[PDB]
């Protein structure tokens, strides 16, 4: 494991010179992160507001994902990816400046109001659109759920929160790392096996899930509880099962699909009828907390 | 435990 100072200086070659503080100002806090803090700000010059997210070097399990983090946010763009416009170290921090995207995110429409099945195709078709791309290139996001789609003002899909994100490779084709949210965690990935882009299609299954249910299966046990279920267990159900399409149905078995091998990959499922059903982005606006009554 | 933060656990 190398030292600090020499993490320090190889993430130091990646990101941007300069400290940003001179750039931006009126930070305002919004949330504990995956890896740190996340706040908006001021960009100088316009006025227009950003996303900031610090991460402490000295404080990760696993530093190279700030490194993966700002790689990946650098060079696998998508329309359907969160962008990030620059990123720093300000002593032992990492900043990572990102667009802020006034939608919000997904868990707070799904735990607040109950989304259609074309909404729900809508959300899918984006991700899985995203999914395909980056995949392609062996990026893993790791990190599927809810809390990491993010919602423009018009209603377009951002996948975001890289933080435990993973490449593979030709020479390195699978990671062994158990690493992401206990109740969307792929069974492979919970077993410790080598595991590849799979992981991510089981984790949005879960996400299916959630935008069905409101949450996640088994959230009220407690975190190894969970995940021993998903290990040994038959896929989890919809408890909403009785409200659903065949369709939908159809899709959500092609991802909840425990051996990786068999289950479906981003490619196969953008072809899947159920996506056929996807509304437009003003679909999904009247979801969004700044548009809903009630 | 309806929490949602993410976590390493292991390499």
């Amino acid at each position: 494991r190398v030292s600090h100072e020499q993490f320090r200086a190889a993430l130091q070659l990646v990101v941007d010179p300069g400290d940003p503080r001179s750039y931006l100002d009126n930070f305002i806090k919004i949330g504990e992160g995956s890896t740190g803090i996340v706040c908006i700000a001021t960009v100088r010059s316009s006025g227009k507001l950003v996303a900031v997210k610090k991460m402490d070097l000295r404080k990760q399990q696993r530093r190279e994902l700030l490194f993966n983090e700002v790689v990946i946010m650098r060079d696998y763009q998508h329309e359907n990816v969160v962008e990030m416009y620059n990123s720093y170290l300000v002593g032992d921090e990492l900043w990572v400046v990102m667009e802020f995207l006034e939608g919000g995110a997904l868990t707070d429409i799904v735990t607040h109001t109950r989304m259609n099945e074309e909404q729900i195709a809508a959300v899918c078709l984006a991700v899985l659109q995203a999914l395909s791309v980056l995949h392609a290139q062996g990026v893993i996001h790791r990190d599927i759920k809810s809390d990491s789609i993010l919602l423009t003002h018009d209603g377009r899909v951002k996948l975001s929160d890289f933080g435990f994100c993973a490449q593979v490779s030709k020479e390195v084709p699978r990671r062994k790392s158990l690493v992401g949210t206990p109740y969307w965690m792929a069974p492979e990935l919970i077993s410790r096996l080598p595991y590849g882009p799979e992981v991510d299609i089981w984790s949005l299954g879960i996400m299916v899930i959630e935008m069905v249910d409101g949450e996640p299966p088994y959230f009220n046990e407690p975190p190894l509880k969970a995940m021993k279920m998903i290990r040994d267990n038959l896929p989890p159900r919809l408890k909403n099962l009785h409200k659903v399409s065949p369709s939908l149905k159809g899709f959500l078995d092609r991802l909840l699909v425990r051996d990786p091998a068999q289950r479906a990959t981003a490619a196969e499922l953008l072809k899947h009828p159920f996506l056929a059903k996807a509304g437009p982005p003003a679909s999904i606006v009247p979801l969004m907390r700044q548009n809903r009554t009630r | 435990r309806r929490r949602r933060r993410s976590w390493y656990f292991d390499g």
